[PDB]
């Protein structure tokens, strides 16, 4: 049967400081024992001082990043260029992810 | 003042003015047609009038090859004619696919007549301003001529004619069959039936023709085909020995 | 896209349904047609009027078979009739035969036809049909019967009747000649008399279409081996039989 | 420009009257008269076939009086075609109620449901209403014998005696005069005919012009019987009443 | 007759213009903006004494930080509030934050031109106008007028209904860059008292505000009653 | 619309024709291994970017279309044209034959004359190209009527042009090489501009030729476009 | 006109869609706005109307993508519906083709979206006019959009009531502004003057005036109020 | 299903299609005289393999398409016909088991052969072989196919290649049919066992 | 498919179909409602009698939505059936999801909601019906009465009437009902209600019917004689004066 999922590995790390925050990921993308790229960026600036990474099945992660970035873009159009609060952004993402609950 | 004039609904006299007007629209081309049956073939003729030197004359035609065996000629504006042609082509191809044999002339007539009838009942759709004259050498029935109009009426024919001089041509033919005393042109060759047909049009219209003043479609067992200006010139060249 | 989703046939102040009146008017102008009930059959008939002698009246079922024991005739708009025959035959199967394994009885099929005719009086985006029908048939539990159907969707049974041009004049004729003893061949005869008044050009078997619902026709089933299937009660007469009959009269 | 033809069948008049509804009644007014009379021990239905010829066929008919179920029947006034559409759905509603609850449908429940339908064509859809006015004669075990009427408006009312169709104005006067609560079914059959006898636009009221029906017990234990009088049964009844 | 979304030769939508005509006939409603809050007030206009004068709600809460007053065929406004309330709660749910008042208004206005024959099932425009007042943290206190034309405008003060031009003019004059909340409360009361046919009192008028502090509150008949007698006394002295 | 007047014609189509006549002129000339399309573009103001309001459209890779009348209708027709030419190809593999294509538009335009809740097209479209066996020039009215053509023109200066065409047909029955037809058309657009000479006008020419464009449809540009404009300016002055 | 202007699906005896023409009137009664451009930038200057002194001024400018945006005059809601349509096309071209939508192409699309309302029944033609600017792979662009479906490319132009004055001033200024290449603030002043020519009654100030510009290295941005003071 | 032994070979004057005659269901031979040569148009034929139900239903629907096409665009190319087959086979990969060879004659192109295997892919070729029995003649066919052959030679080539397929493949057997397609019309041949076995 | 816009604005700013719909309500048999300290009463005029009709089964003007709420109407009978069905459903659906019957204001709102959707939807005309909806919220004693129109507008009332001659009887009540002194008893209340109708009825207990709603699903329809004790009493009380 066709399995729609896959695993590109990778590891990502998020830490919050007092007046700063980091989001780090390794650069290596894979399939089983093969390497697909020693440099394939996983962490993304999405505007409004938000960075994100969707580790795991890089296809689903790419999809998700594209959507959220675009969500930002529409939040600006739809709500008078308001900056998207980190919490407001977190909520948005929950809705994105839950849309594909099944 | 109106309303029963614009949609397909009865007047107090019991008439659908829209259908009557669809009939007018059939003469708009100012072209006449006729069809006759041979001993084993069917011939139709329509006048060809290319008045403008810009038109590529070889694309001006009111006769169509619907099926391999069924040919149709139309009296009326070209857009409607194409509309009806395409539909009849589709129908004959579909009928073939579902029933395992070629759709026969009379059945297609009935089919198309039934669609024209629908436009008669429904308000939103107008009837087509045409008269469809289907011909074939039917496998069960032999040479066939069935023609439908905008009212959804259709009927078989020994021979028939349509257009601005429908009446003139029609009586020329009736007469001939009263004399001959038969329902067809007792000829073995189709070329002679064609010749007969052209002859009797010249006689009923009082006009003589060039090779580019006519269109001729002929139906034979297993094929319906239309002649070139060359296959016509030969016909004419021969009907010029006839006296 | 059909934007005509509203009725085109509506109640007037006087209470009339205009478009129906007008369909009836369209029937008056149609060629006279008639039906006559006998004790062992029914005869329905009409004139096969073709304008051009080049036309082939043979290729015109003014009289049509709906089932093997049921037949129909009209007066009015022929195209509207030709489609009701196709609808009637189809409902005859889909709504009845494909369930019960028997053909509908006369009255019920008449009910179906009339149903289709009514919907046209009320659906949106249509005029009613411009025909009046006469339907003759025989069913096992009702004997022979004859019904008339109008544009309204209304219908009724008759011992004998006529519709169209001669309708007024013809019905008079029939009132005088009809009795409960009439044995089919006698009814056929009358029909040919009544109709002789309406017709005005030629009057013979090729200008007359006539059909009967009578005995069963084994020679016309097309197969044998099922003692219990007995052939259709409907028989259309051949011109060669009309004329023989005329030669009497 | 499709909208030029929309007659707007479901609209109010400056006065708050539905045109098409009123106009439909005007139609019904011209229809053959039909009457319903309720006794204590039964119900009667009578009707006058509008037109007749000597040639019309009576014995195999049913133009004005149709049967809905075993305990319920209606008399018609207006287009017969329209009536059959509505009758057919009514015969179904009866069956659905039966199949569902295993009890014959209570008369009002059916009458309402059907009246609710006519009212549909009165408020939405842009279709002409039904040119039919019904008289419902039925019996159930909550109210017993019942008599209802519904018109194109979608409105229904209950009655002891009622008429619909032609010359009602006159009919109601006579029913008011001779109707009484104790009335027995036989007396109601009598009245039902004497009334039509005075309203007929015909010169005389014969059996071939009529159609008659009765819902009572008949003399079968606690059983209810419906009876669509046959032509001979109607003539036998007219001789007794004193109208050979 | 001639279609619903038809244009006049002056390029107006007959229905939208005929809609505005129905609004002119509506009860009055005024709104005044300030750095301390926004105040909305209305004319109840009870067609008979018998009618229980407080079942008349022409000022409703849309969310804790937004209120709105209406004018005209008020029945039509039920759909609009329902949508506005949904829109505001939905937004809260998708973003864990309050909807900006403009945004909320722009959502209501979209709804307004969705009529005719996107998937616009609605036969005619709304026959009602709305003052929409609230506070967001980006553009503080705000008032909007939302016509059935789909357009809206932001106002420092605005009236709609029967006495709107007389009250708009009177508002033009009386509104300044720095009124307190309590000054505004009074001008509403005053200006209502001018244009209403009836003698303004606590039963034929209602008053409400929306402060960042306590959000949207409708002043009970008691509290407003005191403000009326605060006017009569403020007016008495000169 | 779909309403016959008592004379058998459909007045709404007849009016859509008025719209077309109000149009700028456009033409087509068939040559011995292709076709050439040309159109006048009125300069409403000196603010139009010259050469940037292209009105000749391409269908598939081998068909060009040009119209006069309601420009948007024209596009709406070429949009259906492209959808239709893709369909045919997808299934049948070959790029759509011209006559087949001409009927695909002819059936669709005609479709818009059958219902009284849809208005017919307000353009007369000249199109054509090169297929499996020859070149074809077609012109299509709001009626749904269409025919093959040696030459064609529609719009305001429609006769001025038809006259110039009837001469090329007569005084050149051998053929007319693509390059000649390009210049010849340019001249015809300049002459036809006499009727509607109120405003200044921009020339636009496309061509589809088996030898010159290898069968594909292309826009006569730069140098070859200058010769054409030159050639025309000589027979005005 | 009685019969022929009842709906959009109807041609007058003279070949005219009356409703379409009537919807152009709303534009002619719309508050003026102007567009003009060089090779490095494109500017939208737009006069804003207001209902009262207590009213705000309604925005005549809407952004469509990072490199494109427009100006309006006529019905605001129709500008919203069309600028929202436009926002999606730019977005679709980005998302699916990682490609910025070409200014020229947006014109073709708004032309096709408007044309369907002039042919279909039940629907009215749009009642708004639009000026669109953008820097695409081929430079700076300005388009004039009309409800009829007629989009046109230009160096400059104006729409709205009184727009005729500013349009004529641009016919003259042409050879100067075309070349305000590499100069942002000068191109804005040039547009800002053009707008004055169709002014009449009032005189542009902070609240009235609205300005937008896109260009070679300048993402499309709008300026209103204090930010436009520098140009009055 | 036709399981099958089928081939189509282009030669100098046009092309010849050839096929065995046997259709099996299990080990029982349902029909030993099957005409695996199917006509979709006068001079455009196909040979079918895999599910009969499917291959027939397809041939039938293509024919219909080619017939309607003929009615309105004149005659279709062998290419246009192959395309229609593939559009059906590909767009329904999930519900079909059909491997069809398409062979036809244009006057301009003379003989053409398009093979359409399970996927729904298309490959134009000089000759093609398919069916259960084709695995055994890959070796033979390739070694003996020669381009621009005489008609006499092409018939021998098919008759030999098929005789071998029949020999080894139990799923293939019967008579050997062939259809010839040239400018001179359409010819139909047949070779009985007593003949082809003796090679 | 039929969505023609039947309810539309006219130059003056009115929707004539909503108004012609009120014209139909003014045609209807009068309907009235008044609330006491602890009860609510509904009254309804009924044409004549009539000597040949059957009353037991034939639709009686007051309908029960739930066991604690009722509805009364003037105007098209056929229409009111539709609002009663929908209302009776929303009642039981409310119970099913909120586990509490409707409040009188909630039900009233729902009905007026329908009435409005029919003034703004295509293919449909407004209801020729206006209503009085009365009852007691659950586990509540304070009486409730509300009125709804074809507009979809609703509002509460201490006393109200609608239908033919409603104007006469509102003027009567505007005088005969003190907000501070609302009919302390059932009897005191039913009296005022019988009297309000006696301007417009033209006979006694023959035409009048009364329905008395008291808290906790306590509703009873007075049978003619009891109504005729108030009629007997009112004609002799006015007499002495």
């Amino acid at each position: 049967q066709f399995n729609p999922y896959g695993d590109n590995g990778g590891t990502i790390l998020g830490i919050a400081g007092e007046d700063f925050a980091v989001l780090a990921g390794d650069t290596r993308n894979i399939t089983d024992y093969s390497i697909n790229s020693r440099y394939e960026p996983k962490v993304f600036d999405c505007g409004d001082n938000i960075v994100m990474s969707a580790n795991g099945f890089a296809a689903d992660g790419d999809a998700l990043v594209k959507r959220f970035k675009n969500s930002v873009k529409w939040y600006h159009f739809d709500h008078n260029d308001k900056k998207l609060s980190i919490n407001s952004a977190a909520r948005n993402i929950q809705h994105l992810l839950y849309g594909k609950r099944f | 003042a109106g309303y029963d004039r614009h949609i397909t609904i009865f007047s107090p006299e019991g008439r659908l003015y829209q259908v009557e007007y669809a009939f007018k629209a059939t003469n708009q081309t100012n072209i006449n047609s006729l069809a006759v049956r041979g001993k084993d073939c069917t011939v139709v003729i329509s006048q060809k009038k290319v008045p403008d030197k810009l038109l590529d004359p070889t694309t001006v035609s009111y006769i169509f090859c619907i099926s391999r065996t069924i040919g149709m000629v139309v009296n009326g504006p070209i857009p409607d004619a194409r509309n009806a042609a395409l539909r009849a082509k589709a129908e004959a191809a579909e009928f073939r696919y579902k029933y395992g044999y070629d759709m026969p002339c009379d059945v297609l007539a009935k089919r198309m007549a039934n669609l024209s009838q629908i436009y008669t009942q429904r308000a939103y759709m107008r009837p087509l301003g045409v008269i469809l004259t289907f011909v074939s050498v039917d496998e069960e029935l032999g040479p066939s001529i069935y023609k439908t109009d905008p009212a959804g009426y259709y009927v078989g024919y020994k021979a028939t004619a349509t257009g601005p001089k429908q009446q003139e041509i029609t009586t020329n033919l009736e007469n001939h069959f009263k004399k001959s005393k038969i329902d067809h042109i007792n000829e073995e060759s189709w070329e002679k039936v064609v010749e007969f047909a052209i002859t009797h049009m010249i006689d009923a219209l009082g006009t003589e023709f060039s090779k580019n003043d006519l269109e001729v479609g002929v139906a034979t067992k297993d094929k319906f085909f239309t002649l070139s200006a060359e296959n016509i010139e030969e016909r004419l060249v021969a009907i010029a020995e006839q006296d | 896209t059909d934007r005509y989703s509203f009725s085109l046939t509506t109640f007037s102040p006087s209470g009339k349904l205009g478009q129906i009146d007008y369909a009836l008017t369209a029937v008056k102008q149609g060629v006279t047609s008639l039906g006559i009930k006998a004790t062992n059959g029914v005869v329905i008939a009409t004139e096969k009027k073709s304008s051009s002698p080049l036309a082939m009246s043979e290729t015109l079922s003014k009289v049509s078979l709906l089932t093997p024991d049921i037949g129909a005739v009209y007066s009015g708009m022929g195209p509207d009739y030709r489609v009701l025959v196709d609808k009637s035959r189809k409902v005859a199967h889909t709504s009845y035969k494909r369930i019960y394994g028997e053909y509908p009885p006369t009255k019920l099929l008449v009910s179906e036809v009339a149903k289709i005719m009514q919907e046209a009086t009320q659906s949106g985006g249509v005029r009613p049909f411009g025909v009046s029908l006469l339907i003759a048939g025989h069913d096992e539990f009702n004997g022979f019967s004859l019904y008339q159907v109008d544009p309204s969707g209304s219908y009724f049974p008759w011992k004998a009747t006529a519709i169209g041009k001669g309708s007024v004049a013809a019905k008079t004729f029939l009132e005088k000649r009809w009795n409960d003893e009439l044995e089919l061949e006698d009814a056929i005869h009358i029909a040919l008399l009544t109709l002789k008044e309406s017709v005005e050009g030629e009057f013979n078997g090729d200008t007359i279409e006539l059909a009967i619902i009578g005995d069963e026709n084994p020679d016309l089933l097309g197969y044998t081996g099922i003692p219990t299937d007995k052939g259709p009660r409907f028989r259309k007469l051949t011109s060669q039989e009309i004329n023989d009959r005329l030669e009497a009269l | 420009g499709s909208r030029r033809y929309d007659s707007r069948t479901t609209i109010f008049s400056p006065e708050g009257r539905l045109y098409q509804v009123e106009y439909a009644l005007e139609s019904i007014s011209h229809a053959g008269t039909a009457i319903g009379i309720m006794a204590s021990d039964g119900i009667v239905l009578a009707a006058e076939r509008k037109v007749t010829s000597t040639l019309l066929e009576q014995d195999t008919s049913t133009e004005k009086l149709y049967k809905l179920n075993d305990k319920i029947a209606v008399a018609v006034a207006g287009l017969t075609a329209d009536a059959e559409i509505l009758i057919n759905t009514a015969r179904i509603h009866a069956q659905n109620y039966l199949k569902t609850y295993n009890e014959d449908i209570p008369v009002e429940i059916l009458v309402r449901r059907l009246s609710d339908i006519k009212q549909g064509y009165t408020q939405h859809g842009g279709l002409r209403p039904f040119g039919v006015s019904f008289i419902y004669a039925g019996y159930d075990d909550r109210y017993g014998y019942q008599l209802y009427t519904s018109n194109p408006s979608g409105n229904y009312t209950g009655w002891k005696a009622i008429s619909v169709g032609a010359n009602t104005s006159a009919a109601q006067t006579l029913l008011q005069m001779d109707y009484k609560d104790d009335m027995k079914v036989d007396d109601a059959i009598e009245l039902a005919l004497k009334t039509l006898s005075k309203t007929t636009d015909s010169s005389a009221l014969t059996y071939d012009r009529l159609e008659f029906a009765t819902i009572r017990k008949g003399a079968n234990d606690g059983e209810v019987y419906q009876k669509i009088f046959k032509p001979q049964e109607i003539k036998d009844i007219l001789v007794k009443t004193g109208i050979t | 007759d001639r279609g619903v979304s038809t244009f006049s030769p002056e390029g107006r939508l007959f229905q939208v213009e005929y809609s505005l005509e129905a609004i002119k006939l509506g009860s009055t409603a005024i709104g005044i903006a300030t750095k301390e809050g926004v105040v909305l007030g209305v004319e109840k206009r009870a067609t008979s004494p018998l009618l229980e004068s407080d079942s008349i709600e022409k000022i409703v809460e849309i969310d804790r930080h937004i209120g709105c007053a209406m004018s005209g065929l008020t029945a039509d406004a039920r759909s609009m509030i329902e949508h506005a309330r949904t829109a505001a709660v939905t937004h809260n749910l998708y973003y864990d934050e309050d909807i900006n008042v403009e945004s909320l208004t722009q959502s209501v206005c979209d709804l307004a031109l969705r009529f005719g024959e996107e998937e616009r099932l609605m036969s005619r425009p709304f026959g009602v106008a709305l003052l929409i007042a609230g506070h967001d943290a980006d553009d503080g206190y705000q008032l909007f007028h939302a016509e059935p034309s789909g357009t809206f405008y932001r106002y420092n003060a605005k009236a709609i209904g029967s006495g709107s031009e007389g009250a708009q003019a009177e508002l033009l004059n009386e509104w300044h860059s720095s009124l307190t909340l309590k000054e505004a409360e009074l001008l509403v009361l005053k200006i209502l008292k001018q244009v209403m046919e009836e003698k303004l009192d606590e039963n034929n008028a209602q008053l409400s505000c929306i402060t960042k502090q306590d959000g949207f509150k409708i002043y009970d008949n008691e509290k407003t009653a005191e403000l009326i007698k605060e006017l009569k006394e403020k007016e008495a002295a000169e | 619309m779909s309403v016959f007047s008592p004379d058998g014609r459909n007045f709404q189509v007849e009016y859509a024709v008025k719209a077309v006549e109000n149009g700028t002129t456009s033409i087509g000339i068939k040559c011995n291994d292709g076709v050439v399309f040309a159109v006048e573009k009125l300069i409403t103001s000196k603010l139009l970017v010259p050469q940037k309001n292209v009105k000749i459209q391409v269908v598939d890779r081998h068909i060009g279309c040009v119209y006069s009348g309601l420009i948007p209708d024209g596009r709406h027709l070429v949009n259906r044209g492209r959808e239709e030419a893709a369909s045919f190809k997808k299934l049948y593999k070959t790029p759509i034959p011209i006559p087949a294509f001409a009927d695909r538009l002819g059936q669709y335009v005609q479709a818009h004359t059958l219902y009284n809740s849809v208005r017919p097209f307000g353009v007369s479209t000249i199109f054509g190209g090169v297929d499996k066996n020859g070149a074809h020039l077609y012109m299509l009215e709001p009626s749904g009527s269409y025919w093959g053509y040696k030459g064609a023109a529609t719009g305001k200066g429609r006769q001025s042009a038809k006259a110039e065409l009837e001469k090329l047909v007569d005084h050149h029955p051998e053929g007319l090489s693509a390059r000649e037809a390009v210049k010849q058309a340019a001249k015809i657009i300049y002459l036809a501009h006499e009727d509607n000479k109120e405003k200044d006008f921009e020339l636009e020419i496309s061509w589809c030729s088996l030898s010159e464009t290898n069968g594909l449809h292309k826009f006569v540009k730069g140098d070859l476009l200058q010769e054409a404009i030159d050639f025309a300016q000589k027979e005005i002055n | 006109r009685n019969n022929y202007d009842g709906d959009t699906v109807t041609f007058s005896p003279t070949g005219r869609l009356f409703q379409v023409e009537y919807a152009l009137e709303a534009i002619k009664q719309g508050s003026v706005t102007v567009g003009l451009r060089s090779n490095t930038h494109a500017v939208l200057v737009a006069l804003k109307r207001n209902a009262d002194e207590l009213s705000s001024y309604q925005k005549k400018i809407i952004k469509c993508d990072e490199h494109m945006g427009l100006s309006l005059a006529g019905l605001a809601p129709d500008a919203r519906v069309l600028s929202n349509y436009l926002r999606q096309q730019c977005n679709y071209s980005s998302l699916v083709f990682n490609r910025k939508l070409a200014v020229e192409r947006a014109g073709h699309l708004l032309c096709d979206k408007a044309q369907k309302n002039t042919q279909s029944y039940g629907g009215r033609p749009y009642g708004v006019g639009l000026l669109i600017i953008g820097y695409d792979k081929s430079g700076a662009h300005l388009l004039e959009f009309q409800p009829s479906g007629n989009v046109t490319e230009l160096y400059g132009t104006a729409i709205g009531a009184r727009s005729q004055g500013a349009k004529t001033y641009l016919e003259r200024t042409l050879d100067t502004f075309i070349k305000i290449d590499g100069n942002p603030d000068e191109l804005i002043k040039a547009g800002v003057e053009a707008i004055s020519q169709s002014l009449r009654d009032e005189s542009l100030t902070v609240d009235n005036l609205s300005i937008a510009i896109v260009g070679k290295d300048t993402p499309f941005t709008i300026y209103d109020g204090e930010a436009v003071a520098k140009y009055i | 299903s036709l399981g099958t032994s089928i081939m189509a070979v282009t030669f100098k004057d046009g092309v010849i299609l050839g096929a065995d005659s046997r259709t099996t269901t299990g080990a029982y031979i349902a029909n030993r005289v099957t005409d695996k040569l199917t006509r979709v148009h006068d001079k455009i034929w196909c040979c079918r393999s895999g599910s009969a139900a499917d291959t027939q239903a397809i041939a039938d629907i293509v024919q219909y398409h080619l017939e309607l096409y003929t009615s309105q665009y004149g005659t279709p190319s062998t290419e246009t016909a192959a395309s229609v087959f593939k559009e059906l086979c590909y767009e329904n990969k999930d519900n079909l088991t059909a491997g069809i060879i398409v062979a036809g004659y244009d006057d301009k192109n003379k003989g053409e052969v398009y093979t359409i295997p399970l996927g729904g892919s298309v490959h134009k070729l000089p000759y093609a072989i398919a069916g259960s029995g084709s695995t055994f003649i890959y070796g033979y066919c390739d070694k003996n196919f020669r381009e621009n052959m005489s008609k006499e030679e092409t018939v021998d080539f098919i008759k030999h290649s098929l005789s071998q397929a029949i020999k080894w493949d139990g799923s293939s057997g019967g008579v050997i049919r062939m259809v010839v397609l040239t400018a001179a019309g359409v010819e139909r041949l047949i070779f009985y066992p007593d003949e082809y076995e003796q090679l | 498919g039929y969505d023609r816009a039947l309810s539309i604005f006219s130059p003056d700013g009115h929707i004539f179909q909503v108004e012609y719909a009120l014209e139909a309500v003014k045609r209807g048999t009068c309907a009235v409602g008044v609330k006491g300290k602890n009860c609510v009463v509904l009254g309804c005029e009924r044409r004549s009698t009539l000597k040949l009709q059957d009353t037991r089964i034939t639709p009686s003007k007051v309908s029960k939505i739930d066991s604690h709420v009722v509805l009364s109407f003037s105007g098209l009978n056929a229409d009111s059936r539709i609002l009663i069905e929908k209302a009776r459903v929303e009642a039981q659906s409310h119970r099913l999801t909120l586990e509490d019957p409707v409040t009188v204001e909630y039900l009233t709102r729902y009905v007026a909601g329908v009435q409005q959707r029919y003034t703004q939807s295509g293919g449909v005309r407004p209801f020729g019906v206006s209503t009085l909806i009365a009852g007691f919220d659950p586990r509540d004693d304070e009486p409730k009465l509300y009125q709804t129109e074809p507009s979809g507008i609703y509002s509460s009332w201490s006393a109200q009437t609608i239908g033919r001659n409603s104007k006469t009887v509102r003027e009567f009540l505007e005088k005969n009902y003190d907000r501070k002194e609302p009919p302390a008893t059932v009897e005191e209340c039913v009296k005022l209600t019988v009297r309000s109708l006696l301007e417009v009825v033209q006979t006694g207990a023959k035409n009048i019917e009364i329905t008395v709603v008291k808290p906790d699903s306590d509703i009873v329809a007075l049978s003619s004689e009891e109504i005729n004790q108030y009629v007997t009493q009112i004609e002799q009380e006015k007499q002495e004066q």
